[PDB]
């Protein structure tokens, strides 16, 4: 549901942004303080995801500096929020023909939820000054309300799956990140590599020596690179300074 | 305790529910209506009774709140309607006798029976028959005997049953703080708010009637040509210098005229308006012939149909096994739900009829931000009329032309504009002033200034002057000719039929006064003009938001309800006929009688 909105931590994996951007069954996918282009380049320590079904009328209030129904009382939103959700029709999955009330959002709140904040709280709501004991009467309500998503229902009031994507950047070591590159392994050329960070020019030959299972590269006297295994075939190759001279 | 502050949460509590459980009703009821079967009969009302429920608790709590110190003006707006209980205000007892006299009156009028006296056993209904017997006929005998027994055998036995319904309406309104129950009808054309442009309920009397006496050139000149015309129709039958009977207007009331249109055509020889061989020729079926009405509706500027409509709608004939009704109705389900059910034909009446239902669906569409409580028009005067708007600018000769149905070499003038303008006029201004006599009758009547002596015997020889159709039989006070409606038994309010076109033709000239074109205003055309569309834009997505008076001013300058287009519309067709009863004497002297 929206207001008892479930929060999944995600870290020590790999994420692959570029087959959630290029989908096009996705309906909202804007965010403003990373440009989906340049996500997979820097990453961070770990990451949110909060999902829910909502109505197709409120997905635009999600946003930072916004308020409303969910945006105030179901879920609120930090406006320095880094990242952004991602938000697709699922009409004929989520509804039924008979109506959907599994879901529920809250409507009223005495105080309006905080950043980053879910209250799973279901106290019966007090507006007057008549003295309620739990029980509905003249001026005392409920909090919580229902949907009712149905396939009859239009544009706009459809069931629509929302996923909210919340990045954080603790001093800890960063754990999700982006892929690689790959390209192709050329030898017997003067090219320039950057093996896991081992930036440097030369040109790569096969070798004999024998790498301790754990070693990752070498290096001979002075500490000036020599030889490193390649992080696909795990094979010990060799670096020579393509040459030079007067 | 603020009372303010939670009101408006009271009002979201009960809208939350309010739409959920209209949207079920309102699909009950396309359901039942698109097929009908035993099973969705009783459902009906194991929904309706749940929905009727539903609105007395509310306004139940709807009177612990003290609505004098509320100083929103919508929320006041909202919770007035809340306030209302509606038929809680007298006993139990009287409120089902009422309830029975309503169901009994509505009953007799369903059971209308008829048999010629050669034949006893053969009777007619409201069904093709004896309505059509004097519809489209060259008699007065039949005509004579099926308008006798039509007035003797209805209205006659329905008489009591209105004498005790008037009085106890009456009663039952008195107690919602009403002089009258006329008062509550005109409620709706009344506002309470800002200063400047309110409006009182005697202000709608007195204004309804000074838009009345300036269409008595157009009218009575009409009537001595029709009179005049009549003379070399049916001769010997009436004075020249008297009034015709009823028999002869065409219909069992008279409302509609423009079934005499081909009997007092002037020039028969020059074709009329007929398309029917180009909608045939290249098979215009229901669903081109719709998206070409939407293709005119976009090219006014509305916003795009709704996708889904062409899915859940069902536009051909429901078929053979699944009986349906062919009532032209343009269903909002809500939630964004759109639907139609009608039984399609390949006509151009069909076809204006269509854009009267696209245009609801458009004006309904419009006001989808409101509330629960203010997805209604403004006044009862703005979705007919609003509907009524584009099949008035669908029937131009230059939009038909623009959509490659009229030969290019065409070679409309004076005479067959003219034609077509009579063939306008007999429906248009052939209904204003029986109507406007119907609807003060009404109005006295519910006020009871007239007793209980004059009120048969004084519709007569008020129908006499307001309109000047003669008494073809003599008759008693057991006579009743209003409750022999429509708009009778069931209560529904007739005074939006006199505005609503008022306010087309406003409309169609204030529109036209916004829309470059030189010309008569029968032959300004909407089409290609976007300027046309944001005038109407700034109050279709007003709703009831804002009152009526204010709403008239974003189309139309003047705030007033004065008869403007009337005088202007039909311009060549009175300069005309001015020409044409230059001997005939207009008026009509209220002693000749068929009897004496
Ligand atoms: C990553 O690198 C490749 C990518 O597929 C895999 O290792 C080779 O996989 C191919 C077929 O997938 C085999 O024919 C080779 O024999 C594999 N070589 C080695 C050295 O594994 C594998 O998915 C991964 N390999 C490692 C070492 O992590
Ligand atoms: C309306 O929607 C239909 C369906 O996608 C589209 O083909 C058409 O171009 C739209 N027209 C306008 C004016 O938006």
């Amino acid at each position: 549901s929206v207001y008892a909105w479930n929060r999944k931590r995600i870290s020590n994996c790999v994420a692959d942004y570029s087959v959630l951007y290029n989908s096009a069954s996705f309906s909202t996918f804007k965010c403003y303080g990373v440009s989906p282009t340049k996500l997979n380049d820097l990453c961070f320590t770990n990451v949110y995801a909060d999902s829910f079904v909502i109505r197709g009328d409120e997905v635009r209030q999600i946003a930072p500096g916004q308020t409303g129904n969910i945006a105030d009382y179901n879920y609120k939103l930090p406006d320095d929020f880094t990242g952004c959700v991602i938000a697709w029709n699922s009409n004929n999955l989520d509804s039924k023909v008979g109506g959907n009330y599994n879901y529920l959002y809250r409507l009223f709140r005495k105080s309006n939820l905080k950043p980053f904040e879910r209250d799973i709280s279901t106290e019966i709501y007090q507006a007057g000054s008549t003295p309620c004991n739990g029980v509905k009467g003249f001026n005392c309500y409920f909090p919580l309300q229902s949907y009712g998503f149905q396939p009859t229902y239009g544009v706009g009031y459809q069931p629509y799956r929302v996923v909210v994507l919340s990045f954080e950047l603790l001093h800890a070591p960063a754990t999700v990140c982006g892929p690689k590159k790959s390209t192709n392994l050329v030898k017997n050329k003067c090219v320039n590599f950057n093996f896991n960070g081992l930036t440097g020019t030369g040109v790569l030959t096969e070798s004999n020596k024998k790498f301790l299972p754990f070693q990752q590269f070498g290096r001979d006297i002075a500490d000036t690179t020599d030889a490193v295994r390649d992080p696909q075939t795990l094979e010990i190759l060799d670096i020579t300074p393509c040459s030079f001279g007067g | 305790s603020t009372i303010e502050e939670q009101a408006k949460t009271f009002l979201d509590k009960f809208n939350h529910e309010a739409e959920d459980l209209f949207y079920q009703s309102s699909l009950a009821s396309w359901n039942y209506n698109t097929n009908i079967t035993e099973e969705n009969v009783q459902n009906m009302n194991n929904a309706g009774d749940k929905w009727s429920a539903f609105l007395k608790e509310q306004s139940t709590l709807a009177q612990m709140y003290p609505l004098q110190e509320i100083q929103n003006l919508t929320v006041k707006l909202q919770l007035q309607a809340l306030q209302q209980n509606g038929s809680s205000v007298l006993s139990e007892d009287k409120s089902k006798r009422l309830n029975t006299i309503l169901n009994t009156m509505s009953t007799i009028y369903s059971t209308g029976k008829v048999c010629n006296p050669d034949n006893p056993q053969e009777c007619l209904l409201l069904e093709p028959g004896l309505n059509e017997i004097m519809a489209n006929s060259l008699d007065y005998n039949e005509r004579l005997w099926a308008w006798e027994s039509w007035r003797s055998e209805v209205g006659k036995q329905l008489r009591p049953l209105y004498e005790e319904y008037v009085v106890l309406k009456n009663e039952m309104a008195r107690a919602n703080h009403y002089e009258d129950y006329g008062d509550y009808w005109r409620g709706d054309y009344e506002v309470n708010g800002v200063d400047g442009y309110d409006y009182s309920r005697g202000q709608l009397i007195e204004d309804v009637e000074h838009t009345f006496e300036e269409i008595k050139p157009l009218y009575e000149h009409l009537h001595a040509y029709v009179r005049a015309k009549l003379m070399n129709a049916y001769p010997s039958y009436i004075s020249p210098i008297g009034c015709l009977p009823a028999h002869l207007l065409g219909d069992m009331w008279g409302r509609f005229w423009t079934n005499l249109y081909s009997l007092t055509v002037p020039f028969g020889q020059k074709p009329n308006i007929d398309v029917t061989d180009a909608m045939v020729d290249q098979a215009w079926d229901a669903q081109r012939i719709f998206k070409e009405a939407e293709k005119f509706f976009v090219s006014v500027g509305l916003p795009n149909m709704t996708q889904g409509f062409w899915e859940n709608s069902m536009l051909t004939d429901p078929g053979n096994v699944q009986k349906a009704v062919c009532h032209p109705t343009a269903w909002d389900l809500g939630k964004g739900d759109f639907r139609i059910l009608m039984c399609t034909k390949v006509t151009m009446d069909d076809f204006l009829t269509a854009h009267h239902e696209m245009g609801h669906i458009q004006y309904d569409m419009a006001y989808a931000a409101q509330p629960f409580l203010l997805r209604n028009g403004a006044n009862e005067g703005f979705h007919e009329a609003v509907g009524e708007i584009m099949s008035l600018s669908a029937a131009t000769p230059k939009h038909l032309k623009s959509i490659g149905l009229l030969s290019p070499d065409f070679q409309e003038d004076n005479e067959t504009e003219i034609n077509f303008l009579l063939k306008q006029a007999l429906t248009i201004v052939g209904t204003l002033p029986f109507t406007y006599m119907l609807e003060k009758w009404r109005w006295m009547v519910f006020k009871g200034e007239i007793p209980k002596d004059q009120w048969m015997k004084k519709w007569w020889e008020m129908k006499r002057e307001i309109v000047g159709v003669v008494e073809p039989v003599p008759h008693d006070e057991t006579y009743c000719d209003p409750a022999s409606l429509f708009h009778v038994s069931n209560d529904y309010s007739f005074i939006r039929y006199y505005t609503r076109t008022l306010y087309q033709f406003q409309f169609q000239e204030a529109l036209c006064q916004a829309a470059k074109h030189e010309g008569p205003l029968h032959k300004c055309d909407i089409s290609n003009s976007t300027e046309a569309g944001q005038k109407l834009f700034n109050m279709l997505r007003l709703g009831k938001s804002e009152p009526w008076t204010l709403a008239l001013e974003n189309v139309v300058g003047a705030k007033n309800m004065n008869v403007r287009p009337l005088l202007n519309y039909f311009e060549p067709l009175f300069t005309w006929l001015k020409d044409q009863n230059k001997n005939s004497f207009v008026g009509w002297s209220t002693d000749w009688s068929p009897y004496a």
